[PDB]
Formats: C-alpha cells, sequence, structure tokens
RNA sequence: GGAACAAUUGGAGGGCAAGUCUGGUGCCAGCAGCCGCGGUAAUUCCAGCUCCAAUAGCGUAUAUU
C-alpha cells in the first residue's frame, strides 16, 4: 500500500535508518506499548492496579524521556508517535546536537567510533539514549576530534 | 509600562531554563540588534525582555516589532541573570529564541507561550 | 588451485561418481587458530 | 546482470530517492523554504498567475 | 482538376488575377496565380507629402 | 498431481525441436515422464537456452507452473538435481 | 512592443537560472497598461539601486546592459549551427564533391 | 602462430565499426507542375507572390 | 580510491544490425534476436539502459487458510 511505502520512506528519509526492518522493530514496540496503554484505559480510574501501573509506566517513559514532562496521561501515551522515537533514537540526537554535518556523518562516526555517551564508546546508533544521558555525548578521547593521536591520514600525510 | 511582566512563582525560572536549553541547541539569538533581526525576518518562536534595564526604552522599543509580528513577548526582572541562563560572562537585555521544525524544545516552547499567552 | 578445479570440472562433466572427500591438509602451517577455523568454513562452503 | 553502487550499499540507496522525491515534492506543492531573504525583498522572483486559483472549495 | 467543371465562377474570378497560360502570360508564367505584396499606386498628393518629408 | 508439491521424472523427447520461432513455447516445450506414476505429461523450461542444457534420459524435478500455449501445468526447476536457473546464470556444472 | 515580447519570453531571460510560471496566452498584449519606474528603498541604499550609468530608458536597454550577451550568442550560434545542419549547403557539398 | 611467424592479425579498414553521423535530413518541397497548377479549380489554386 | 577491501534477490520496461524466421493485394506487420562482412590481443560497445520491491536475506511449487 501506497500510503504504508511513502511513509515508511519518509520516515528513514527524516531519520537516515538502514531498513524496513528497523523500522518494523520501532513500530512493533510502540505497538506492544500503546496496546498496554490501552488495556490501562480498559481498567477504571481509582482501581488501584491501573493507578500503580499507569504511574510506574509513565516514570519509565518519561525517564528515558520519549514522553514530554509536561503532560502526564495515559491518552498522551497513547498519542505517542514513532517521529518521537526515532527522536530519541541515539544518532539524531547526535545530528540536532551538531556534532556531525549529516544524519548519514553522525551515523559514520557511531559505526567507527568516535562519541561516546558519558564514560562509554558506543557502536550502535541505534542506542536508546535517556533524558539523563542526552547531555554527555561527545567525542572519545582516542578520537582525533577529541585528542590523542592525529590520526590515519593525518599520520599518512605528516609521513 | 512593562505591564507583560513576568511573576516569580517559577515561570520566571521555567524561561531562564528553557533559554539555557536555547543557548545549547544553538536556536537563539541574543542581544537587542541580534532579537530586532530576528523578529524582522520573523523566525522567533518568542522574544523574552529584561526589566531592570537602564532605561527601559530598547525593551519598550522591541514590543513594538514584537506587537507588528505578534510573536510572544515578556518581561524577565534580571538582566544579569539573563547573561548567566545564557552562558554569557556579559549582561544581556533582550534574547530571542526562534522556531524549528523538528525538536522538543520546540513543545517546550509552544507551552511556555501558551502560558505567557494566558499572561498577556 | 588451477588444478583442483580443473579436475572438479572434468568430475562433474564427464560424470559426477559415486563419492568424493575433501582433505584440507598443511594445517600446521597455521598461526592464528581463528583464522585457521575461518578458513575452514570458507573453504567448506566453497566445495559444497 | 549489472548493479549499482547505490543497490551494493543499501543505506545510501535510501539516502538518494529520499531527495529524489523532496525534490519532486516542490514540483507538486510549496515547501516553507524559510523566510524572506536577509538581501531583503525582491519580488515574487517566478511569476505570478492572475488566472491562477488554488482554493479549496469547501 | 479531373472532377473540374469547365464553368465555375466564384467572386474572386472578378477580383484577382487569374493564372493564364503559356501564350498569356508568355514566360514568367507559372500557374499559380499572384497575390499582391502590399503596395499601391499612390496618389499625387500623398507622394507629394512624402517626397515633401524626404 | 498426487499429493506432492515436486515430481521427479525422466526425459522422454525434446518434442519441438524442429521450432522455427526461438521462444515460442512448443519450442520450449518437453514430454517427461514423471517417475512414481510412470506417467508421460509435457513441462516448459523457461528459457530455450537451458533447454539447450537439458538432454533425455536425465532425472528432472519439476512443480507447478502458475502466473500462446495455456494448459502445460509444470515447470521443470532441477535436472539430475542441479538448479536450471544456476546453470542458467552459470554458477554451477551439470552432473552427467 | 518590443518591451512586451521580451516580458512574454522573461522565461528565456533568465538563462536556466530561473524559471517562471510559462504565462502564455498567444496574445501576449493587455489591453491596459502603464510603464513605471522603481522609485527609492530607503531600507536599502547601498546595492538595491541602479547607478546612474545603469538607470536606462528602457527594459531591453537593461538586458542589454547586464552580462551573459555572450551567452545569447553562444547558444543562438549553436542552433544556427543545428538548423543548418543537413538543410541545404550540406547538400551542394555532397553534389560537388559527386561532381568532380 | 601469428606471433611466431611474426605475421600481424588481418584488420580491415572497411570492417571496424566507425561513429556515423546523421545529418537531418529535411526534404525539397512540392514541386507541382505548370500545366496542373493551371488546369485546377479556382478552390485550390495556389496563390504565390 | 572504485579497473576496488569485488551485495544480493525478485519484477517490470525501454534502445539495436549488410543477421535469422513467418504472414501479405508492393515500403507493412509479427515474433524475435550473444549468431553481423572482417577480426580473439581484436574489440572498448546502452560503456557500466531505466524503474519498482526486499536487502544479509529472499524467491518458487503445492497445501492452503
Amino acid at each position: 500500500e501506497a500510503a504504508r511505502l511513502d511513509s515508511e520512506l519518509k520516515l528513514v528519509g527524516e531519520y537516515g535508518l538502514r531498513n524496513k526492518r528497523e523500522v518494523w522493530r520501532v513500530l512493533l514496540t510502540l505497538s506492544k506499548i500503546r496496546r498496554a496503554a490501552r488495556i490501562l484505559l480498559t481498567l477504571d480510574e481509582k482501581d488501584p492496579k491501573r493507578l500503580f501501573e499507569g504511574n510506574a509506566l509513565i516514570r519509565r517513559l518519561v525517564r528515558i524521556g520519549v514522553l514530554d514532562e509536561s503532560r502526564m496521561k495515559l491518552d498522551y501515551v497513547l498519542a505517542l508517535k514513532a517521529e518521537d522515537f526515532l527522536e530519541r533514537r541515539l544518532q539524531t540526537l547526535v545530528y540536532k546536537l551538531g556534532l556531525a554535518k549529516s544524519i548519514h556523518h553522525a551515523r559514520v562516526l557511531i559505526r567507527q567510533r568516535h562519541i561516546r555517551v558519558g564514560k562509554q564508546i558506543v557502536n550502535v546508533p541505534s542506542f536508546m539514549v535517556r533524558l539523563d544521558s542526552q547531555k554527555h555525548i561527545d567525542f572519545a578521547l582516542t578520537s582525533p576530534f577529541g585528542g590523542g593521536r592525529p590520526g590515519r591520514v593525518r599520520r599518512k600525510k605528516a609521513k | 509600562a512593562a505591564w507583560p511582566k513576568a511573576e516569580d512563582p517559577a515561570l520566571v525560572q521555567e524561561l531562564l531554563d528553557c533559554v539555557q536549553q536555547a543557548s545549547h541547541y544553538r536556536q537563539l539569538k541574543k542581544g537587542a540588534n541580534e532579537t530586532t533581526k530576528s523578529v524582522n525576518r520573523g523566525t522567533s518562536e518568542l522574544v523574552i525582555l529584561a526589566a531592570d534595564t537602564q532605561p527601559l526604552s530598547i525593551v519598550l522599543h522591541i514590543p513594538l516589532i514584537c506587537e507588528e509580528k505578534n510573536v510572544p513577548y515578556v518581561y524577565v526582572p534580571s538582566k544579569v541573570a539573563l547573561g548567566r541562563a545564557c552562558g554569557v560572562s556579559r549582561a544581556v537585555i533582550a534574547v530571542s529564541l526562534t522556531s524549528n521544525e523538528a525538536s522538543d524544545l520546540n513543545s517546550k516552547i509552544r507551552a511556555l507561550r501558551d502560558k505567557v499567552e494566558r499572561l498577556a | 588451485e588451477m588444478e583442483t578445479m580443473e579436475f572438479l570440472n572434468i568430475l562433474a562433466n564427464t560424470g559426477m561418481p559415486g563419492n568424493v572427500f575433501g582433505i584440507l591438509t598443511h594445517l600446521d602451517l597455521f598461526k592464528k587458530p581463528s583464522a585457521l577455523k575461518d578458513a575452514k568454513k570458507r573453504l567448506k562452503h566453497r566445495l559444497w | 546482470p549489472n548493479r549499482k553502487k547505490e543497490q551494493r550499499n543499501p543505506r545510501v540507496k535510501k539516502r538518494k530517492k529520499y531527495e529524489e522525491k523532496q525534490k519532486k515534492l516542490r514540483s507538486v506543492k510549496a515547501v516553507y523554504k524559510g523566510g524572506e531573504g536577509p538581501g531583503g525583498y525582491q519580488g515574487e522572483l517566478s511569476g505570478i498567475k492572475t488566472n491562477l486559483v488554488k482554493s479549496v472549495k469547501l | 482538376a479531373a472532377e473540374r467543371n469547365e464553368d465555375e465562377f466564384y467572386f474572386g474570378m472578378m477580383s484577382r488575377k487569374g493564372p493564364g497560360s503559356a501564350l498569356t502570360r508568355g514566360k514568367g508564367f507559372t500557374g499559380t496565380v499572384d497575390g499582391d505584396r502590399g503596395n499601391k499606386a499612390l496618389s499625387v498628393e500623398t507622394v507629394r507629402l512624402l517626397k515633401t518629408q524626404d | 498431481f498426487g499429493g506432492s508439491s515436486h515430481a521427479k521424472g525422466i526425459v522422454l523427447e525434446k518434442v519441438g525441436v524442429e521450432a522455427k520461432q526461438p521462444n515460442s513455447a512448443i519450442r520450449k516445450c518437453v514430454r517427461v515422464q514423471l517417475i512414481k506414476n510412470g506417467k508421460k505429461v509435457t513441462a516448459f523450461v523457461p528459457n530455450d537456452g537451458c533447454l539447450n542444457f537439458v538432454d533425455e534420459n536425465d532425472e528432472v524435478l519439476l512443480a507447478g507452473f502458475g502466473r500462446d500455449i495455456p494448459g502445460v501445468r509444470f515447470k521443470v526447476v532441477k535436472v539430475s538435481g542441479v538448479g536450471l536457473l544456476a546453470l542458467w546464470k552459470e554458477k554451477k556444472e551439470k552432473p552427467r | 512592443k518590443r518591451d512586451l515580447q521580451l516580458l512574454r519570453m522573461r522565461d528565456v531571460v533568465a538563462m536556466g537560472k530561473q524559471f517562471f510560471k510559462k504565462d502564455n496566452r498567444k496574445d501576449f498584449v493587455p489591453e491596459y497598461c502603464q510603464v513605471g519606474t522603481i522609485i527609492a528603498g530607503a531600507t536599502d541604499g547601498v546595492s538595491g539601486r541602479l547607478t546612474r550609468k545603469e538607470r536606462k530608458r528602457t527594459i531591453v536597454e537593461e538586458v542589454l546592459s547586464s552580462d551573459s550577451v555572450s551567452k545569447y550568442k553562444r547558444k543562438y550560434h549553436e542552433i544556427q549551427e543545428h538548423k543548418k545542419s543537413g538543410r541545404k549547403g550540406y547538400y551542394k557539398k555532397l553534389m560537388a564533391a559527386r561532381k568532380r | 602462430i601469428r606471433r611466431a611467424e611474426n605475421i600481424p592479425t588481418p584488420q580491415n579498414p572497411n570492417s571496424t565499426y566507425r561513429k556515423i553521423e546523421r545529418p537531418e535530413r529535411h526534404f525539397n518541397p512540392l514541386r507541382v507542375p505548370k500545366n496542373l497548377a493551371a488546369e485546377l479549380p479556382f478552390k485550390s489554386q495556389i496563390v504565390q507572390t
């Protein structure tokens, strides 16, 4: 269906993912979480199971940070979207921060190990970065843009 | 004259919070001339003007073009605190944070502009 | 080797017989066992 | 049959289709593309058609 | 030309200049008919005003 | 046929070996004798080049053929245990 | 009339650098018009104004005084070649080198 | 054999492929004889200046 | 630094000869086409034709549901 194809093509364009396989992964997880949201709406208000599960889940979701902290309602948790999920995706945070010139640029940085979250290097550009961890995204100390050695091509023309 | 003055209860602090966020996200123009040029180019999402400024006609002439463009402008009572909340080493009296099509800072701007819209 | 594949195609052409069996040899001429087992894997797939 | 560099690396293939889909997007509708230039207002730079109506009738 | 009625009559025939034939025009004869380029006999007074300007 | 999804059979005779048009299906047809039931049928090869590889009395795997001669239901898929399409792309040789 | 001819051809004026909406009637003449001039953009007076030696009387004079007249000539002589291609001088050359 | 006996391979100027110029053909205009333009009926006579 | 450190699998399409085959109230049409006059160390050709899908997985058969 053309709506499905144009939709997924638009998504990979605005966030240069690798494939519809990755896209459908994000979609299947959205389906789980919105399904849990729907069954929590199937429970009624002041039911303690609903209260505990709802506050726990919204806490999880604002803790990963994909939900805005302004709104804390299960209706908006059900109104969540994959645009916010791929905004949460690691590489897109890199491109939004401006360590790279393009989204594919940032994905290449995450592949060949230039950026770190806080302490450690991460090779995968689809890492779930939390709201608490969005700050400490910087170059490696081993990266030439961070320091250490000048780099391979720098070495070879300096030779 | 500065009747769209902001009040104490954490409103001002939310302003400074989003100000620092915009200084980090590089979606912020700063100082009276650059604020002027941003609202002239209409790109500004919202504009914040100090109130403790030596004579206030600067942050009085800015709301003229804010009233032309119809952009939310708001009065904050400490320009040195604006300087600190932007990270300047200099006190700033006029700041203008613009809009982009892809950010959650944009949602923060939406909430903040709704609050100042209820304010004025 | 060229002679190996030569022989392979001749076998397939004049006729695939009953049975063939591959003998990887000179395995003692290997410094890295990871490289050795990777060679084993790739060679097996090539022969299959 | 011969295949190309894009069909070789699937990621860069999905790059170039999107821009080509975005260039054609401007060929049907208009996209904001930033406001007026800093050099100032210099006209509706490509034509104006008074017999052209694009209002959607409700 | 074969199914041509020998005897038709439009009104350009009173107003044009015909083909005629080999004998009629003589050597400048091609059976096509002459469409005046757009000039005409200028009577005197006009020529005077023109020549005055010249 | 039967209940199976494939059938092994024996090449009788590439009827339509005297053909004038290259890609005609009566060029591409071949009578086979499916083994288990010992039955004569005819099948299509997808391409004339592959028809050149196939010869007689070779075991032939064939299957259904579903999408100028509608009615031939089978299409040959493997001969002497080798993939016709891989021969046709020149990937493997054919055991004889 | 020359001006209106130019304006209807303002597409080819921009040598590929700006495409207009091809507003083409057959009758390129508006039954009502007036010839005017821009006065003064008090905002921009350092470049957004023509110098005296560039303040020409006519539109076609302005497009004359701009550059790329060379480029016009270039494209025109291309099409000149392309339509002189096989028409008549070609054939005369053939019949000459056949007659010899 | 050719390299041994020092013989060049035969190669034909007339058989080696070439890049052809096709000049765009146009034809002469229609040419119609004197008597025909005479005898035809008014409605379709040719008008020539 | 691509002629490589050598992306794949399906589908659809377009372009062609001093070639072949078949049909007919002349040039049309059809299917087709590695086969063409020469030429294999020769050629440098659509110079890597175009587009759709999936993509380190996918196709097809049958049963189906």
